[PDB]
C-alpha cells in the first residue's frame, strides 16, 4: 500500500 | 509488487568520468526514492534523499533528478571511492523496495580468461566425493558464464562458483568454480569439461579431460 | 550524531529463532514520526528490506516474511528488535537497522515530508550465518594442472568462517588468488586457492591452510602429479 507520509 | 530496475547492472569507468545510473519503478513512486552507495565492507550511505536533495555531507559531484517512474544518479567526476555498488530505494509503497545494485568497477582493456580444469585428487576420492574445479584466471569484464558438462551431459545444480574482488593492479576478477559429485557418479563417466564463455573470447572455450586416462 | 548498531547471535541453526537488537544513540523513538528499519544483505547479493516501525508505534513488514518476523521497540533502552522465526539456510546475510527522519517541524508543525524519503543513518551490520553445523576442521586437496601454469589447494568442509591461506609461508604472493569461500548445502563451507605461475618455475608450491576455529594447521605441497 501506501507509505506512512505516502499521498 | 511493486518492481525496481536499474540499469545499467554493471558499469566500467575511469577517474573523472561521468556516470549515469537509471532507476524504474513498475508504478509511480511520486518522489520517494533514495540512492545510496554502499563499499565493499560496509553499510550503504546515503547520497540523495527525495529524488533529488543532497544529503548533508555528501560531496556535490552527485546528483539525482526525475520522479514518477524513472530516476537518475549521476555522478559528475567519478573519484576512487566511488567504485562501489549503488542501491536505489522507493519509499512510496510498502514494501520498501530497492533496486538491484549497479556495480561501478574500473575500466581496462578487454582480457579474456585463461582457462584450467583440476581433476579430483585421488586423496578426495578415497573419501567418497569428487570435486572437479575450473579456474577463469584474470580476466574483463567481469561477467562470466561456465557450464559444466559430463560425457556431453549438461549439468545443473550441483556446482558453485564464486568470484575475486577486482584486482587493485591488473583491474582484472578471477572466478572458481566447482562441480561436486559422489564418488560412485564420478566413475560413472569420462568426459568432465568447463565450458567458458566470457566478451574476450571469439567463441566458447572449453578445457577437459578424461577421467582416469594416465 | 545519530549513531546505530547491530547486536545478536553470528550463528544460528535452522528452525530456530533468530532475535537480532538495534541499540542507537543520538534520537529516540519518541521523537515525531522517526522510524527504525531492518535490511538484509545475503552475501554478494542486492539489499533486501525487512521491516520498520515508527515512534507512534505504526509496524510494516515485507510481505514476503510476515509471518516469521515481528518488530518491536524498546524506547526507553533506545533498542529496537526484530525477532525471525524458523530460520532456514537462506536467511544467512548481514543484517542493518537504519533510521528513517520524520517530517521536519517548525514550531512543532510539520512542514516538510521530504526527508523522510530515504534511510539516512546505518549500522555497521551484523553477519547472521544459518547452517547445522558443528565446528569442523577443512581437508585440503591438491588441484595440479600467456603459457602460465595454476596450481592450488581446495580447502573442503569446514565451518565456521574463517580460514587463512597463504603460499610458501608467506613468500608467494604473486598471481595468489584466494576466493570467497562458498557455503555448501551441507552447511560447511568450502574454497579454492589458486597461484599462477610461468610454465616453467614448476620452484616448489605449498600452501599454508589455517582454520583456527578447529584448531586445525595444514601445510600442502602441490606437484604437477605424474609421480
Amino acid at each position: 500500500e501506501l507509505d506512512k507520509h505516502a499521498s | 509488487a511493486l518492481q525496481l530496475t536499474q540499469s545499467p547492472s554493471s558499469l566500467s569507468a575511469s577517474v573523472g568520468d561521468r556516470i549515469t545510473i537509471t532507476c524504474r519503478a513498475s508504478q509511480g513512486v511520486t518522489s520517494a526514492l533514495a540512492w545510496y552507495r554502499q563499499k565493499p565492507g560496509s553499510p550503504p550511505q546515503l547520497l540523495i534523499y527525495d529524488a533529488s536533495s543532497l544529503e548533508s555531507g555528501v560531496p556535490s559531484r552527485f546528483s539525482g533528478s526525475g520522479s514518477g517512474t524513472e530516476f537518475t544518479l549521476t555522478i559528475s567526476t567519478l573519484r576512487p571511492e566511488d567504485f562501489a555498488t549503488y542501491y536505489c530505494q522507493q519509499l512510496h509503497f510498502y514494501p520498501h523496495t530497492f533496486g538491484g545494485g549497479t556495480r561501478v568497477d574500473v575500466r581496462r582493456t578487454v582480457a579474456a580468461p585463461s582457462v584450467f580444469i583440476f581433476p579430483p585428487s585421488d586423496e578426495q576420492l578415497k573419501s567418497g566425493t569428487a570435486s572437479v574445479v575450473c579456474l577463469l584466471n584474470n580476466f574483463y569484464p567481469r561477467e562470466a558464464k561456465v557450464q559444466w558438462k559430463v560425457d556431453n551431459a549438461l549439468q545443473s545444480g550441483n556446482s558453485q562458483e564464486s568470484v575475486t574482488e577486482q584486482d587493485s593492479k591488473d583491474s582484472t576478477y578471477s572466478l572458481s568454480s566447482t562441480l561436486t559429485l559422489s564418488k560412485a557418479d564420478y566413475e560413472k563417466h569420462k568426459v568432465y569439461e568447463c565450458e567458458v564463455t566470457h566478451q574476450g573470447l571469439s567463441s566458447p572455450v572449453t578445457k577437459s579431460f578424461n577421467r582416469g586416462e594416465c | 550524531r545519530i549513531t546505530l548498531k547491530e547486536s545478536g547471535p553470528p550463528l544460528v541453526k535452522p528452525t530456530q529463532t533468530l532475535t537480532l537488537t538495534c541499540s542507537f544513540s543520538g534520537f529516540s523513538l519518541s521523537d515525531f514520526g522517526v522510524g527504525v528499519g531492518w535490511i538484509r544483505q545475503p552475501p554478494g547479493k542486492a539489499l533486501e528490506w525487512l521491516a520498520i516501525i515508527y515512534s507512534d508505534d505504526d509496524k510494516r513488514y515485507s510481505p514476503s516474511l510476515n509471518t516469521r518476523l515481528t518488530i518491536t521497540k524498546d524506547t526507553s533502552k533506545n533498542q529496537v528488535v526484530l525477532v525471525m522465526t524458523r530460520v532456514s539456510p537462506v536467511d544467512t546475510a548481514t543484517y542493518f537497522c537504519a533510521h528513517r527522519r520524520g517530517p521536519t517541524t517548525l514550531f512543532g508543525v510539520p512542514i516538510a515530508r521530504g526527508p523522510v524519503n530515504a534511510m539516512d543513518v546505518w549500522g555497521q551490520g551484523i553477519t547472521v550465518t544459518i547452517s547445522s553445523t558443528s565446528t569442523k576442521g577443512p581437508s585440503v586437496f591438491p588441484l595440479a594442472p600467456g603459457a602460465a601454469a595454476a596450481l592450488g589447494c581446495l580447502v573442503k568442509d569446514y565451518f565456521p568462517e574463517p580460514v587463512t591461506v597463504s603460499w610458501n609461508s608467506g613468500a608467494l604472493t604473486s598471481g595468489v588468488h584466494t576466493f570467497p569461500a562458498v557455503l555448501q548445502s551441507s552447511g560447511l563451507y568450502s574454497l579454492s586457492s589458486v597461484v599462477t605461475v610461468p610454465s616453467s618455475s614448476l620452484q616448489t608450491y605449498t600452501c599454508n591452510v589455517n582454520h583456527k576455529p578447529s584448531n586445525t594447521k595444514v601445510d600442502k605441497r602441490v606437484e604437477p602429479k605424474s609421480c
